[PDB]
C-alpha cells in the first residue's frame, strides 16, 4: 500500500482555519470518535510543530442517532485543487440526470483502509476544542485517507474501479459516479428491479470490507428525469388594475434581462397619465396579445445559455413564507441554468434542506457544488446549520441581504 | 540550579528555504561584558547553555541591562532575526477562561511553574540557530559564543512548546485523577477537587511530586497562594467572583486617554455591573484629537458617568456556574441603540451580565436589534458553558411571529418566553400589502447631477398635484428618498406612493424605526403618522404614466 504523493498548490501554505466553538454535547461526541479512531490507527496526535487547522463538527447519520465527524476541509479542497481536479479528475457522466432513478450510497468508509502520504498528513490537522478554554484543544491529523478531502476519491479512484467492475459489465446501461463520500447510482429499471440492483451493488461493496425515510429534503431515491421548469409565471385576472399592470410590467421588465422577446410596450400604453392606483383599466386586444406571447416565452428554455466547466456555479435562494423556498444556479447573472422551488419546523432547518437539495442536485447535474448566497444572518447560519445538516460535504456559501422584488419575481 | 524537565524534545524547523540568523554583535562595554561572563558561566552550569565554536556561523545579538537604582544585571538576547525565521506554530490559547464558566470546587490550588521555560529541553537539531556571542573587550580577540539547551525567553516557539510538554506530563495525572479539574494558563495551573481539604493537600503534593519527576518546580503548601485570587482583572473567591476594584477617577478636565482609559474600565465592569452605559462616552472619541487634548464632557455624558457611578458604588459578585441546571438570559432596551443583558440558574443570581450596541447596517429596528443580542449571547453561552441559554425577551411572541414570517432573511431565536418588562419591543408602522381606495396617488422621483451635485425632488399626483424643490450637495439616492418625504408631508392620512427607487422601497420596506441617514428619520416619522400608507415600485425610464411625468419635472435643468 504505496501512499500516492500530493503538492499544494505552489505558493499555497496549508490551511489554518479556526475552529467554530462546538456544544458540549458534540465535543463529547467528537472526543468518543476520535478515541476509536486513534486506536485504529486513523489519526494521530500531533504537536504544536504543527501549525495548521482545519474545523470539525459533529452531525447526526442519516435518519439515525449515531453521531458523526464531519471535517470541513473547503480550504484544504481549494488548495489541492491541482491534484484532484486536473492530475487526477473523475470525470462526470452526462447521462446520470437522465435516468429515472438515482440512489446515493456513502462509501466513505472505503477511504480509511489507504495509507494518506507521510508529508501530506500535516495538513489534515484539527482540534477537538473544551469548553472555557479549560484545556487545550485535542490536536490530531489523519494516517488515512480522511472523508471530506476531495483528494481521497482521487486516490481511491482505481480501487473503486476494480470493486465496481464486474457490477458494470453485468449492468451495462446503469451509471454509476462518485463524488466525495458518495456514490450516486441511476437506472431507468423499475424501481424494484432498481433497488434489487441497488442490494446487489452493496453486496460487491461488503466484499471489499465497506457495510454501508432517513432525510426530509430528499426521497429514498432521486428522479431527476422529473425535475423540469420552474416558469416565470404571470397572474391570470378578469379585471386589471393600474397597480395590478405595473406589478406585470415590472415583472416582464426583469423578465426581459433572462429571457428575449418579452414586450411590455402595449402594457405601458394603458397606463397613460397619472392614475388612481385602483382604477380598473380594462385590456385592450393589442395588450391581451402582447400579454399572450409573453406567457408562451416563459414556458420554454432560455436560447444561448449553457453551462461552462471553467466557471464557478451560483445558487441564489428567496424566502417565499409559508415553507416555500425558490432557488436559482447560474454562472453569468441572469443565465439560469436551473430554477427551482424547495417547499415544507424553523427558518434555519428549511434553509439547511433547500441548500442540501440544491447541492444534491447539481452535483448530478453538473459533478460540482454551487456557491450560495444565503439570506441570513453570518452568525445566526454558523451556530445552527450543523443541528440540521446530514450531508457528508458543504458546499462554498456567502451571506446576503437581498430584498425586494426578486423575490416577487420568482413567485 | 534548576531541574530541566526529561520529556521528549519537539522538532522545530525554519520556514522553509530560510538559513539561520547571522546578525552581528556590536562592541560592549566592559562593563555589560563582565556581567554577561558572570551570567553565562553560571547559566552553563546550570545547564542552561553551552559553549560552542567558531564553527557554528548563527549570531543572534546579546545585550546587558542593570537598571538605575539597583545591582542586578540582566542578559538580553534579541531573538527578532530567529524569529522571524523560525516556522510558525499552533497558537497557545484559543481564548481564555471566562470566571462565570467555572464550576464551584470545595479547595482550589494555584501551583506556578518556576522559570518554566528554562525547565524545558530545545531541540537538539534547532539549538545552533540560538548562538550568541560575547564580544571580547574593545573586539580585539574572539569572543566566547554560547547556544540555548532550553527555550529561551522571547523566542517565537517557547509558549507553545513549554504548553504541549505541560499538556503531555499532565496527561497520566489526569487519567488517574478524572475528578480533579487543572486548568492550564501560561506557567500556571488552577487545580481544583470536592475532596475534604486533607485528601486535597493529599492530591496536591502528588501532582507537585508527579510535576518534579518531570523536571517542573512548584511552590509547597507554605508558598501556595490564599483566595480570593487575583487572576486577569478578576477576583475568584470561594462561592463567587468579581472584577477587580475599579477606580473611576474625579477630574476637572479630561483628556482622550483618560476617556479611552474610563471607557476600557466601564466595559470591563459591564461584565457583572449590571446596566452600565458606555455611548455618550464613546461618542466622545468619535472625533480626531489624540493623546492629551481635553474633551469637555457634554451634558448626556455627563448624565451616563453620573449614572455609571451610582451602579459602581457598592460591589456586586457574580456567581459560578452549575452544569447541572439551565442557564436562563433576560435581555432590556435602555433605549438608543442600547442594550443590556443578564444571565443567572436560579432567578436573580446573575452568572454574568453584559451589553450589546452593534448598529448592524445603515437603518434598522428593535426587532432586528433584538435578534442580533439574542445571537450574541448565544455565542458567548456556547463558548463560556457547552450549551444555550433559554430567554426571556421584551417582545410579544405575536410581534415576533409576525415579523419573521414576513421577513425576507431566515430567523431563528431559540426558546424563549415573553417577559413584561417595558420598554417592549414592536414595529412602529406597517405598509399596505394593497393600494387604498380613496386615497391620493403620488408618483415621486428625484435627479441629481454628477458634475454639479444638485438635484430636485418631486411628485405628481392623480388629482392634479405636483411639486418641485430643488437641492444642493444631493446625490440620487438622497434626491429619491427626499421625493418620498415630499409625498408623506403632503399627503392625507392615507396615501398610495410610486417610486422608482429601489434603493428607497428596500429601506422603507424593512420597517425601520431608527437610522443614521436624517432624512431616513424624517421619513420614519411621517409614516408612524400615518394610518395607511402603500409602497409600490416601477421600473424607470419606461414611459409609466404618473413616473414619466415627474420625471420629466425633476429632471429639468439636473439630467437628459
Ligand atoms: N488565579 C487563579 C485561577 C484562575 C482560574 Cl481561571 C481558576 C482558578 O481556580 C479555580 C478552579 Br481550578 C475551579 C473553580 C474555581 C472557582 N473558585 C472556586 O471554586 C474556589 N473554591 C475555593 N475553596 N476557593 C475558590 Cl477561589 C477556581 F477559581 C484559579
Ligand atoms: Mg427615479
Ligand atoms: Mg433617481
Ligand atoms: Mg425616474
Amino acid at each position: 500500500i504505496e501512499t500516492v504523493p500530493v503538492k499544494l498548490k505552489p505558493g499555497m501554505d496549508g490551511p489554518k482555519v479556526k475552529q467554530w466553538p462546538l456544544t458540549e454535547e458534540k465535543i463529547k461526541a467528537l472526543v468518543e470518535i476520535c478515541t476509536e479512531m486513534e486506536k485504529e490507527g486513523k489519526i494521530s496526535k500531533i504537536g504544536p510543530e504543527n501549525p495548521y487547522n482545519t474545523p470539525v463538527f459533529a452531525i447526526k447519520k442519516k435518519d439515525s442517532t449515531k453521531w458523526r465527524k464531519l471535517v470541513d476541509f473547503r480550504e484544504l479542497n481549494k488548495r489541492t485543487q491541482d491534484f484532484w481536479e486536473v492530475q487526477l479528475g473523475i470525470p462526470h457522466p452526462a447521462g446520470l440526470k437522465k435516468k429515472k432513478s438515482v440512489t446515493v450510497l456513502d462509501v466513505g468508509d472505503a477511504y480509511f483502509s489507504v495509507p494518506l502520504d507521510e508529508d501530506f498528513r500535516k495538513y489534515t490537522a484539527f482540534t477537538i476544542p473544551s469548553i472555557n478554554n479549560e484545556t487545550p484543544g485535542i490536536r490530531y491529523q489523519y494516517n488515512v485517507l480522511p472523508q471530506g478531502w476531495k483528494g481521497s476519491p482521487a486516490i481511491f479512484q482505481s480501487s473503486m474501479t476494480k470493486i465496481l467492475e464486474p457490477f458494470r459489465k453485468q449492468n451495462p446501461d446503469i451509471v454509476i459516479y462518485q463524488y466525495m463520500d458518495d456514490l450516486y447510482v441511476g437506472s431507468d429499471l423499475e424501481i424494484g428491479q432498481h433497488r434489487t440492483k441497488i442490494e446487489e451493488l452493496r453486496q460487491h461493496l461488503l466484499r471489499w470490507g465497506l457495510t454501508t425515510p432517513p432525510f426530509l429534503w430528499m426521497g429514498y431515491e432521486l428522479h431527476p428525469d422529473k425535475w423540469t421548469v420552474q416558469p416565470i409565471v404571470l397572474p391570470e385576472k378578469d379585471s386589471w388594475t393600474v397597480n395590478d399592470i405595473q406589478k406585470l410590467v415590472g415583472k416582464l421588465n426583469w423578465a426581459s434581462q433572462i429571457y428575449p422577446g418579452i414586450k411590455v410596450r402595449q402594457l405601458c400604453k394603458l397606463l397613460r397619465g397619472t392614475k388612481a392606483l385602483t382604477e380598473v383599466i380594462p385590456l385592450t386586444e393589442e395588450a391581451e396579445l402582447e400579454l399572450a406571447e409573453n406567457r408562451e416565452i416563459l414556458k420554454e428554455p432560455v436560447h444561448g445559455v449553457y453551462y461552462d466547466p471553467s466557471k464557478d456555479l451560483i445558487a441564489e435562494i428567496q424566502k417565499q413564507g409559508q415553507g416555500q423556498w425558490t432557488y436559482q444556479i447560474y454562472q453569468e447573472p441572469f443565465k439560469n441554468l436551473k430554477t427551482g422551488k424547495y417547499a415544507r419546523t424553523n427558518d434555519v432547518k428549511q434553509l439547511t434542506e433547500a441548500v442540501q437539495k440544491i447541492t444534491t442536485e447539481s452535483i448530478v447535474i453538473w459533478g460540482k457544488t454551487p456557491k450560495f448566497k444565503l439570506p441570513i444572518q453570518k452568525e445566526t447560519w454558523e451556530t445552527w446549520w450543523t443541528e440540521y445538516w446530514q450531508a457528508t460535504w458543504i458546499p462554498e456559501w456567502e451571506f446576503v441581504n437581498t430584498p425586494p422584488l426578486v423575490k416577487l419575481w420568482y413567485q | 540550579n534548576s531541574p530541566i524537565s526529561p520529556i521528549e524534545t519537539v522538532p522545530v524547523k525554519l520556514k522553509p528555504g530560510m538559513d539561520g540568523p547571522k546578525v552581528k554583535q556590536w562592541p560592549l562595554t566592559e562593563e555589560k561584558i563582565k556581567a554577561l561572563v558572570e551570567i553565562c558561566t553560571e547559566m552553563e552550569k546550570e545547564g542552561k547553555i553551552s559553549k560552542i565554536g567558531p564553527e557554528n556561523p548563527y549570531n543572534t545579538p546579546v545585550f546587558a541591562i542593570k537598571k538605575k537604582d539597583s545591582t542586578k544585571w540582566r542578559k538580553l538576547v534579541d531573538f527578532r532575526e530567529l524569529n522571524k525565521r523560525t516556522q510558525d506554530f499552533w497558537e497557545v490559547q484559543l481564548g481564555i477562561p471566562h470566571p462565570a464558566g467555572l464550576k464551584k470546587k470545595k479547595s482550589v490550588t494555584v501551583l506556578d511553574v518556576g522559570d518554566a521555560y528554562f525547565s524545558v529541553p530545545l531541540d537538539e537539531d534547532f539549538r545552533k540557530y540560538t548562538a550568541f556571542t560575547i564580544p571580547s573587550i574593545n573586539n580585539e580577540t574572539p569572543g566566547i559564543r554560547y547556544q540555548y539547551n532550553v527555550l529561551p525567553q522571547g523566542w517565537k516557539g517557547s509558549p507553545a512548546i513549554f504548553q504541549s510538554s505541560m499538556t503531555k506530563i499532565l496527561e497520566p495525572f489526569r487519567k488517574q485523577n478524572p475528578d480533579i479539574v487543572i486548568y492550564q494558563y501560561m506557567d500556571d495551573l488552577y487545580v481544583g477537587s470536592d475532596l475534604e481539604i486533607g485528601q486535597h493537600r493529599t492530591k496536591i503534593e502528588e501532582l507537585r511530586q508527579h510535576l518534579l519527576r518531570w523536571g517542573l518546580t512548584t511552590p509547597d503548601k507554605k508558598h501556595q497562594k490564599e483566595p480570593p485570587f487575583l487572576w486577569m482583572g478578576y477576583e475568584l473567591h470561594p462561592d463567587k467572583w468579581t472584577v477587580q476594584p475599579i477606580v473611576l477617577p474625579e477630574k476637572d478636565s479630561w483628556t482622550v486617554n483618560d476617556i479611552q482609559k474610563l471607557v476600557g474600565k466601564l466595559n470591563w465592569a459591564s461584565q457583572i455591573y449590571p446596566g452600565i452605559k458606555v455611548r455618550q462616552l464613546c461618542k466622545l472619541l468619535r472625533g480626531t484629537k489624540a493623546l492629551t487634548e481635553v474633551i469637555p464632557l457634554t451634558e448626556e455624558a455627563e448624565l451616563e458617568l453620573a449614572e455609571n457611578r451610582e451602579i459602581l458604588k457598592e460591589p456586586v459578585h457574580g456567581v459560578y456556574y452549575d452544569p447541572s441546571k439551565d442557564l436562563i438570559a433576560e435581555i432590556q432596551k435602555q433605549g438608543q441603540g442600547q442594550w443590556t443583558y443578564q444571565i443567572y440558574q436560579e432567578p436573580f443570581k446573575n452568572l454574568k451580565t453584559g451589553k450589546y450596541a452593534r448598529m448592524r447596517g445603515a437603518h434598522t429596528n428593535d426587532v432586528k436589534q433584538l435578534t442580533e443580542a439574542v445571537q450574541k449571547i448565544t455565542t458567548e453561552s456556547i463558548v463560556i458553558w457547552g450549551k444555550t441559554p433559554k430567554f426571556k425577551l421584551p417582545i410579544q411572541k405575536e410581534t415576533w411571529e409576525t415579523w419573521w414570517t414576513e421577513y425576507w432573511q431566515a430567523t431563528w431565536i431559540p426558546e424563549w418566553e415573553f417577559v413584561n418588562t417595558p420598554p417592549l419591543v414592536k414595529l412602529w408602522y406597517q405598509l399596505e400589502k394593497e393600494p387604498i381606495v380613496g386615497a391620493e396617488t403620488f408618483y415621486v422621483d428625484g435627479a441629481a447631477n454628477r458634475e454639479t451635485k444638485l438635484g430636485k425632488a418631486g411628485y405628481v399626483t392623480n388629482r392634479g398635484r405636483q411639486k418641485v424643490v430643488t437641492l444642493t450637495d444631493t446625490t440620487n439616492q438622497k434626491t429619491e428618498l427626499q421625493a418620498i418625504y415630499l409625498a408623506l408631508q403632503d399627503s392625507g392620512l392615507e396615501v398610495n406612493i410610486v417610486t422608482d427607487s429601489q434603493y428607497a422601497l428596500g429601506i422603507i420596506q424593512a420597517q425601520p424605526d431608527q437610522s443614521e441617514s436624517e432624512l431616513v428619520n424624517q421619513i420614519i416619522e411621517q409614516l408612524i403618522k400615518k394610518e395607511k400608507v402603500y409602497l409600490a415600485w416601477v421600473p424607470a425610464h419606461k414611459g409609466i404614466g404618473g413616473n414619466e411625468q415627474v420625471d420629466k419635472l425633476v429632471s429639468a435643468g439636473i439630467r437628459k
